RNA sequence: CGGUCCGGCCGGGAACUCAAAGGAGACUGCCAGUGAUAAACUGGAGGAAGGUGGGGAUGACGUCAAGUCAUCAUGGCCCUUACGACCAGGGCUACACACGUGCUACAAUGGCGCAUACAAAGAGAAGCGACCUCGCGAGAGCAAGCGGACCUCAUAAAGUGCGUCGUAGUCCGGAUUGGAGUCUGCAACUCGACUCCAUGAAGUCGGAAUCGCUAGUAAUCGUGGAUCAGAAUGCCACGGUG
């Protein structure tokens, strides 16, 4: 049976299916070089790989809806890590000290009356 | 280099040598060196003298300089001797079009004087 | 707004369904058919010789109980103000104070 | 400006300047009609324009044919 | 910042050598929100930076940020109507924001053809301590200098 | 065939405990009975300024949310069609019957 | 400063639509119009008759108008003789067939709309306005209102400064949504202008 | 999983994303230090979330004879063959100037050309209007679906890849004007928006002075909506990067 995971961050969401054998990532039918074009991207879905040994342990296929480049990169790093404690749940320990198991409640704040933006007041005149 | 209306374009890219030309804008420009059959990307040197009278002939075709000024000139003095609203403007040196004179309207007007 | 005013509008609806919803409407697809009387039409002479109030873009959103020609809103009928006092009394329904 | 599927004339002005061809040079032709676009059956004519108080007499020249009536009846004074 | 005592947010560290350092610089020179373009000038800087000075990419940088910063500043305070400038000892992780602060600001008051070209040639000009950047730290010395009765 | 019902209210305490009465109905005299389907509720947004004359910044914020159910009923069976026919339900929600 | 409607606020959370009915955006506009045109013509019929509230819902196509009376006997009239000629015209207003609901309001110095009503109908008699809200107040309190709050507004007693004077008894928590808060106004048209009546009416928590 | 026109598209599967109704959860509760053994604060554990977790709604007694008799209502006053009422044209858009709020700039963290990845929230029958066709284009003709998680508005743009320009009043910047049009509308002269061709102002970062903003905020990048026949750089709302 696939081990799952659910990850997000903003307004994207990301499903996580681990199985082992090989270093494979398939993200929306896609490979992982060809969906980001930022290698900043690359490494953030890297970094729940690093404290948890693979190299070519286990394959993962993703599927990623809405938000953004960072916003489905973080989303993903959140859903690998969801699935890795779903296969051993001994890992909680080490993927609280890097921060990945924390879902990133920041959220575009909306727009105000009497205000330009969020928080942006427009200019103040005395005379 | 010397093309048409006297002017000598520089030795920089086709399409924006032939931009200089007064008549003569981004898709003129464009439409010219189709007609000619002379690339875009490619400066005035190795352009011999057999490709530049073909793009003279070509431009030869619109109204350009001197000749474009003075019919530029001849339908605003139209305007001015006919007493239309058009006329009276170009005659005060005020935004024809119908923009707003109460403020911002510097470009017709000219710089403010106390 | 004015008794006068408000008695303008309804001279305007009744003339718009009136000529402009079941004949200047014809007359006006007419001088549009490019496959029929390129010259010889006089509909767009015609349609002067209608009122004018008959149009219905002479026609003015007005709320729907005082007349107020601005701050008008087509989903309840009324001006921001009448909507407000409604609103408050519970008189539109589904309609409350939203966050989010 | 105007979509090219009829240039556009007042009724009350266009059988003004029928009636005015056929029965000779009258006085300044009194019309308020300044939205309709001059033709060539006008040139000659002394139409008299409406400002907003006065109408205005306009002479109709051969190039003053596509423009408006209003162009040569100025409407805002300012000295 | 009148009754709260907040700490400093902990940004994550530079995608390539992993210095929390460069990431506040990436972050420094950043504008209008555009971290994809504002790393690809820090790094194209770095690349002819360390290779036109003997490689050592992390500690070319190092140089050029020790000339740069500074040891003490002044801070206005009206005691009596009058403005006293009163110079203090900066602490450490201020010592090094002032540093990079005014390479990206040397760096942007340049007259080259890009801000990767810009950059370099103001890192290069800090590590012979010799530019814009540098005088920025001597102004301040000499503000600090002065003032030194008023410690 | 099936038979296709939407209920649009703008009460959600009173659009599926109208739904859980036509749910009911159906499963008890005998036919297949799929959803409760909760489709998305359109929030309709009016921003209307508070004050008779001037002061802009000062203004109420409402919303009209249109909540959705669909209930699919797979058998039209007699005793089904005839019993949720004769069904008494609240006046204010709509009830939409696609064949 | 300037308060929240009480009514308006408590919308979903203790107090309930006067507007039960459901429409699209097509007819939103004129339902909204024949709703306030059928509460004109019984507010205007029925002003003796103290009526409180007025609830209407649409069942498909037709009209339930249900009134919150004080006084249910003049609003039937004799054996149906009142409710016939009233649902005759409200069909006329409405378009679709009518059909009208009374509603016993027992305890009416508990209603709001009820109170303000009186202390508005006793300015008209000429009758002093500190002796009228006294009286609100008083027989609210001991009819077991948990908190009861009047207020009167402009020329009072006639003179010429105008003035906003105001009475509170008990517990009136206006933040609390849990609150039941009964809020109705009431004009006063006197021979010297108009006089606002605004009352406050607690009844308990949840 | 079975079948492939390789499209969830068709049987199906109710796992998951999501949708929307109900419920749990965080209370300084636990541990430690500080502190009058108190209140509280600081730090740590666990936890998706920690000290009002983030945002909104909610504005006490009152203050300024503050704003609104032009939303409406109304005391008093005033006009009542006119201060009322109908109509055509005009004005609210005038232009020696001054001030306030914005938009767009002055560029290589950028301009242009081609290729291309990822949103959210809305609106719609007197309506949103695909596909096809014609036009360089704004649009036009023909004509499906959809009162809508189904259909349409609608291609997100920043970003990324490659190529070009190489610090030049410039392939920056778009004002102003000339010519030709499109659409809505009885009707675009005064005074609409938009397109096509040509034109190519000022401006190379702003004196004295001054404004917003403490985190998914500022900054920047697009998207929608109300009003509306048509007319957004305004307003209200949405996410992207950060
Ligand atoms: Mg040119
Ligand atoms: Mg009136
Ligand atoms: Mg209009
Ligand atoms: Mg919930
Ligand atoms: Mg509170
Ligand atoms: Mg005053
Ligand atoms: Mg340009
Ligand atoms: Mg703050």
């Amino acid at each position: 049976n696939q081990y799952y995971g659910t990850g997000r961050r903003k307004s994207s969401a990301a499903r996580v299916f681990i199985k082992p054998g090989n270093g494979k990532i398939v993200i929306n039918q896609r490979s992982l070089e060809q969906y980001f074009g930022r290698e900043t991207a690359r490494m953030v879905v890297r970094q729940p790989l690093e404290l948890v040994d693979m190299v070519e342990k286990l394959d993962l296929y993703i599927t990623v809806k809405g938000g953004g480049i960072s916003g489905q990169a973080g989303a993903i790093r959140h859903g690998i890590t969801r699935a890795l404690m779903e296969y051993d749940e001994s890992l909680r320990s080490e993927l609280r000290k890097a921060g990945f198991v924390t879902r990133d409640a920041r959220q575009v704040e909306r727009k105000k009356v009497g205000l330009r933006k969020a928080r942006r007041r427009p200019q103040f005149s005395k005379r | 280099a010397r093309i048409a209306g006297i002017n000598i374009p520089d030795h920089k890219h086709a399409v924006i040598a032939l931009t200089s030309i007064y008549g003569v804008g981004k898709t003129r420009s464009k439409a010219i060196l189709a007609a000619a059959g002379i690339a875009e990307d490619v400066k005035i040197s190795e352009l011999s003298e057999g490709q530049i009278d073909t793009l003279r002939d070509e431009v030869a075709k619109f109204v350009v300089e001197g000749d474009l000024r003075r019919e530029i000139s001849m339908s605003i003095k139209r305007l001015m001797d006919l007493g239309c609203y058009r006329g009276l403007r170009h005659r005060r040196g005020l935004p024809v079009r119908g923009q707003r004179t109460k403020t911002n309207a510097r470009t017709r007007k000219g710089p403010r004087k106390p | 707004a004015k008794q006068s005013m408000k008695a303008r509008e309804v001279k305007r609806v009744a003339l718009a369904d009136k000529y402009f919803a079941k004949r200047a409407e014809l007359k006006a697809i007419i001088s549009d058919v490019n496959a029929s009387d390129e010259d010889r039409w006089n509909a767009v002479l015609k349609l002067q010789t209608l009122p004018r109030d008959s149009s219905p873009s002479r026609q003015r959103n007005r709320c729907r109980q005082t007349g107020r020609p601005h701050g008008f809103l087509r989903k309840f009928g009324l001006s921001r103000i009448k909507v407000r006092e409604a609103a408050m009394r519970g008189e539109i329904p589904g309609l409350k104070k939203a966050s989010w | 400006r105007s979509l090219k599927k009829g240039p556009f004339i007042d009724l009350h002005l266009l059988k003004k300047v029928e009636k005015a061809v056929e029965s000779g040079d009258k006085k300044p032709l009194r019309t308020w009609s300044r939205r309709s676009t001059i033709f060539p059956n006008m040139i000659g004519l002394t139409i008299a324009v409406h400002n907003g108080r006065q109408h205005v007499p306009v002479f109709v020249t051969d190039e003053m044919v596509g423009h408006k009536l209003g162009e040569f009846a100025p409407t805002r004074t300012y000295r | 910042p009148r009754r709260r005592v907040i700490g400093q947010r902990k940004i994550l560290p530079d995608p390539k050598f992993g210095s929390e350092l460069l990431a506040k610089f990436v972050n420094i020179l950043m504008v209008d929100g555009k971290k994809s373009t504002a790393e690809s000038i820090v790094y194209s800087a770095l690349e002819t930076l360390a290779q036109r000075s003997g490689k050592s990419e992390l500690e070319a940088f190092e140089v050029a940020l020790e000339n740069v910063r500074p040891t003490v500043e002044v801070k206005s305070r009206r005691v009596g109507g009058s403005t006293y400038q009163v110079p203090v000892e900066v602490r450490p992780v201020r010592r090094n924001a002032l540093a990079m602060r005014w390479i990206v600001e040397a760096a942007r008051k340049r007259g080259d053809k890009s801000m990767a070209l810009r950059l370099a040639n103001e890192l290069s000009d800090a590590a012979e301590n010799k530019g814009t950047a540098v005088k920025k730290r001597e102004d301040v010395h000499r503000m600090a200098e002065a003032n030194k009765a008023f410690a | 065939q099936r038979i296709r019902i939407r209920l649009k209210a703008f009460d959600h305490r009173l659009i599926d405990q109208a739904t859980a009465e036509i749910v009911e109905t159906a499963k008890r005299t005998g036919a297949q009975v799929r959803g409760p389907i909760p489709l998305p509720t359109r929030k309709e947004r009016f921003t209307v300024l508070i004050s008779p004359h001037v002061n802009k910044d000062a203004r109420d914020q409402y919303e009209i949310r249109t909540h959705l159910r669909l209930v699919d009923i797979v058998e039209p069976t007699e005793k089904t069609v005839d019993a949720l026919m004769r069904l008494d339900l609240a006046a204010g929600v709509d009830v939409q019957i696609s064949l | 400063g300037q308060k929240v409607h009480p009514n308006g606020i408590r919308l979903g959370i203790v107090k309930p639509w006067n507007s039960t009915w459901f429409a699209n955006t097509k007819e939103f506009a004129d339902n909204l119009d024949s709703d306030f045109k059928v509460r004109q013509y019984l507010t205007k019929e029925l002003a003796k008759a103290s009526v409180s509230r007025i609830v209407i819902e649409r069942p498909a196509k037709s009209i339930r108008v249900t009134i919150h009376t004080a006084r249910p006997g003049i609003v039937i009239g004799k054996k149906g003789e009142d409710v016939e000629k009233l649902r005759k015209v409200v069909a006329d207003i409405a378009g679709v067939p009518a059909q009208i609901n009374i509603a016993e309001v027992r305890k009416p110095e508990l209603d709001a709309k009820l109170v303000a009503d009186s202390i508005t109908s006793q300015l008209e008699r000429r009758v002093m306005f500190r002796r009228a809200m006294k009286r609100a107040v008083q027989n609210a309190m001991r009819l077991g209102a948990k908190g009861i709050k009047v207020e009167v507004s402009g020329r009072l007693g006639g003179a010429e400064i105008a003035r906003t004077e105001w009475y509170r008894e008990g517990r009136v928590p206006l933040h609390t949504l849990r609150a039941d808060i009964d809020y109705n106004t009431s004009e006063a048209h006197t021979t010297y202008g108009v006089i606002g009546v605004k009352v406050w009416i607690f009844k308990g928590e949840i």
